[PDB]
């Protein structure tokens, strides 16, 4: 309980590793502005080495330095009362090559990843003709495959009943050992809800998400 | 029985990748292929199940030949010869049937007449990076990975015509050897729409039922 | 010189052979290997990890989230069938599209069992007990409550614990997994009343696969 | 490189010849073997049990 | 008599082969070797010595000596660029003609080091003080003496030395070795001001170069 | 890596260096090549950067025939047979198709029908001296140094035609084995003029820029 790195602190009391494997002022523990989730809600993704370069001192190691390797962790937690009910999945996958809403073009760049803010999924199709957009159905989850395969990748449950919180720790999984990080995103943090939130009439209508990120052993 | 479940026994087989057709006298007939997973439907699927691969490769050739219609005056022609150059990534690329590239020196060609074995060869694991990239969420243009780039092939007759014209065809296989994978991935459910990338339509989940019970 | 003496099918293209084969460029001085992790030796650790059924098609839930949730609410009906489906294996069942079934839709005959593995997603102060009767092949779907329980089943409460393990045969009617309302669903004030739950499946020991094919969820 | 010599009866096909070929279905993990009662190694353990003879013909 | 079984691949000719081959002339006696100074056993050691960078291009310098030769001189200004060339590979940079570049257009990818040895061969009265700030890849150019001293450099003295050395990382903007008036060039009289200064480069450590290709240097 | 940078793996190559064609009715077509490695551009500029070289030599002809535009009345021609003969330096040397110098006997030569494999020969180094010279400063005419002289080839066919001309082209490849070299050069940086000689025309050092900074 209580961990401290640099100059911030974060309070814990379960950790699910990587594949198995386990991996000077940068050392802090970021935290991404809380996203809301209410009833109608599809889902959240941040790219990740791209939301800790735009805002952190780390992204100051960044422009100066592009070539590195990194190890990150990351807590997920939300809080609610014990009259709310609802299932999430936090997942973390590698190498999300998601796909176009327009058949024959790429998306452009501010639509795959905004600069530490959450994109949002959705559950409809979306428009083609009109510009570079990221096919966001959630069923195929962006990248074509079906959403309930989903748990191969590392993976921890939410679930509003019995558990609170979810931690993650990812190690560096690259095929070359020292790639530019402006035109590259290894990483991708998802976070879908499977069962929406449900609740009474009197209690609060959103239960806030927090997102903290901590990288460790940056080597430069 | 769990040996037929390896991933050594699960990709070490063979496919027509190619096919394509080239005549001798049309100025302009030869063959180009460059090598790429993602060309056949079936394939690509049975290798996008891994993110990152690793294997040598092995290319085998099979050429036939059909006499196109001569004038007259009893045709007759001896043997006929294929040469049938790779270029190596980052190379001279011939653009006629008649070029400087085909006599190059650093790009390895093979000479083959008809009438015996098909000619096997073979191609070891050329890549700068440590292993293939079969998905890259990263620009160079998006999710292109100019690293893993294998290399092209040309193919073309090494004789002229002298009273018919011949054009053949060829069907180039393909066989991954010592296949190392990494990091699965969840097969992919909706279908393929072009070769270059991984775009898609949106779909249903399962083929459905008429209720719950 | 030496005499040799060639025995018929010597000058062949066999499609599935094993020879050498000449080098096209040495001297290349290969990358050497790196330790990369998550490495898979053999299919089945792929099959080993659980993945989410939808077992709620209904022919316009399919293109939804909708499909991986079976509704659970307070009827008015003691006795009640809650979900329910068979286990014909590749005939579109509910298996198929899922993490096992696209594995096994490579080969041809295969054995082993599966881990259903329930998840009560609901409210935290609700109660309520459920029975999970699997039926065996030969036998009929129990069309009672009364005579599930005569079966093999297992009595699942969600008070106590929020998640039940119900392992079962599979081989290439043939069997059925109905769930069936013990008793209605008992929950206080200032609560919603509809709950949903999951399903997962895993293989339980290891299976046993032969004679490759090619899948038919293709063009 | 090595030095060959074909002897005549090179390309033929005998029809009752013994030579080794290339297996069409390589890693195929063969059914194993089961004890089956009753395993006949020489056909002159079928000759050895009895059978009726038909000394009786006279045409109908 | 032995048999056979012709694989694949039999009667071809692949053009990097490797093969034994029946000699043309058995019986010839062929003259032995002798002991013939200055043997190469690897191309590395043409890229060790030296060479002079022709950083003096500028469009009718090229066909003379004066390409070799940067021009100082005492001027009225303090602090001024003397020179500056970027370290952009193989596009049309000065290092592409030098003993260096000739050896590495045979080659697709290659990292290493270099050394870049100057030398003032001026008068032997005159004194001065000269930057030498390498700019790395990602900063920008400097456009100020200052900001330069703030970067990576070394101030060279011409009264105490004649050859300053700096060595950087070369691989296949990508940043600058620009060349700074730290002071004015004082000289007795009786003596020219006008001084000259050259330039020099080889590897540093061993080069690591792989997958060999043709030059381009050729019609 | 700097085993792709050794001398050996810097130049046991192979490259097109000769390419000419000769008919078999014509009382003059026979083929005619002297050797010396001058002959293609690319691999001059590759041999020059040393002096003083010592290899030994491999040989591969691929040959193929073509069919003239005869008369009438189906012509049918069994299979041909190529005939390459070899002169050491210092022999004797055809001038017709039928002359004395190709049924000598110290001349070797090989014989070769279609239909089979490239006939692959092997030469030693052939020299008086110890070494070759790709430089010589000094008479013998200036810069020929007779020393260093390999020999020449010849090639003509071993039938008669009886109702058709055939016409046959032939690529002659070459590979140099266990090589070593001695006192190295700066490499050749204008064009080259003639085949014989080292002339050149003065041209400018490198590639203009617009100033100084």
């Amino acid at each position: 309980r209580s961990i401290t790195l640099g100059n911030s602190t974060i309070t814990t009391q379960n950790v699910v590793v990587g594949y198995g494997v386990w991996p000077v002022a940068t050392c802090r523990f970021y935290t991404l502005e809380s996203v809301q989730w209410m009833k109608n809600s599809a889902g959240w993704w941040w790219k990740l080495p791209d939301a800790l370069s735009q805002m952190g001192l780390f992204g100051q190691n960044m422009q100066y330095h592009y070539l590195g390797r990194t190890g990150y962790t990351i807590h997920v937690q939300c809080n609610a009362s014990k009259f709310h009910q609802g299932c999430l999945l936090v997942v973390c996958v590698p190498e999300a090559e998601m796909g176009c809403s327009n058949l024959n073009n790429t998306p452009e760049f501010s639509e795959l990843s905004g600069g530490d803010s959450a994109r949002m999924f959705t559950d409809t199709q979306v428009g083609e003709s009109n510009a570079k957009k990221v096919q966001t159905a959630v069923w195929n989850a962006g990248m074509g495959v079906g959403v309930g395969n989903l748990t191969i990748f590392p993976h921890q449950w939410i679930n509003l009943r019995t558990n609170n919180s979810a931690t993650l720790v990812m190690p560096y999984i690259n095929s070359v050992p020292m790639d530019n990080m402006f035109r590259h995103n290894n990483l991708t943090l998802m976070i879908i809800p499977f069962v929406p939130l449900n609740y009474s009439e009197g209690s609060s209508p959103y239960v806030p998400i927090t997102v903290t990120i901590a990288p460790m052993c940056a080597e430069y | 029985s769990r040996s037929e479940s390896s991933i050594e026994n699960f990709l070490c087989r063979s496919a027509c990748v190619y096919y394509a057709t080239y005549t001798n006298n049309s100025k302009k007939g030869f063959a180009e292929w460059v090598i790429n997973t993602r060309q056949v439907a079936q394939l690509r699927r049975k290798l996008e199940l891994f993110t990152y691969l690793r294997f040598d490769l092995e290319l085998t050739f099979v050429i036939t030949s059909a006499q196109q219609p001569s004038t007259a005056s009893s045709v007759d022609a001896p043997v006929q010869t294929h040469q049938i150059m790779y270029v190596p990534p980052g190379g001279p690329v011939p653009t006629k049937v008649k070029d400087y590239a085909w006599q190059t020196s650093t790009n390895p060609s093979v000479f083959w007449t008809e009438g015996n074995a098909p000619p096997r060869m073979s191609i070891p694991f050329i890549s700068i990076g440590n292993a293939y990239s079969c998905f890259y969420d990263g620009w160079t243009v998006y999710g292109i990975n100019t690293l893993n780039n294998m290399g092209t092939l040309y193919m073309r007759h090494v004789n002229e015509a002298g009273q018919g014209p011949i054009k053949s065809t060829v069907r180039i296989y393909f066989k991954p050897k010592h296949v190392k994978a990494w990091v699965p991935r969840p097969p992919r459910l909706c279908q393929y729409e072009k070769q270059k990338n991984v775009n898609f339509s949106p779909i249903g989940v399962t083929t459905s039922r008429t209720d719950i019970i | 010189g030496l005499p040799v003496m060639t025995t018929p099918g010597s000058t062949q293209f066999l499609t599935s052979d094993d020879f050498q084969s000449p080098s096209a460029m040495p001297q290349f001085d290969v990358t050497p290997e790196m330790q990369i992790p998550g490495r898979v030796n053999n299919l089945m650790e792929i099959a080993e990890v659980d993945s989410v059924v939808p077992v709620n098609n209904t022919e316009d839930n399919v293109s939804s989230l909708k499909a991986y949730q079976i509704p659970v609410q307070s009827n008015s009906d003691n006795g009640k069938q809650v979900f329910g489906f068979p286990l014909q294996p590749g005939a579109n069942n509910v298996l198929n599209r899922t993490l096992l079934g696209e594995i096994l839709n490579y080969y041809t005959h295969w054995s082993g069992s599966i881990k259903l593995t329930f998840m009560f997603c609901g409210s935290a102060m609700a109660t309520g007990k459920f029975l999970l009767a699997y039926s065996p092949p030969g036998a009929g779907v129990p069309k009672n409550r009364k005579d599930a329980m005569l079966g093999t089943h297992v009595i699942w409460d969600v008070g106590l614990q929020s998640s039940c393990v119900l392992c079962v045969p599979w081989i290439s009617a043939a069997g059925y997994v109905t769930c069936w309302y013990q008793t209605n669903i008992v929950v206080p004030a200032d609560v919603q009343s509809s709950c949903d739950i999951l399903c997962f499946v895993s293989a339980c020991n290891d299976f046993s696969v032969r004679m490759l094919k090619d899948t038919p969820f293709i063009r």
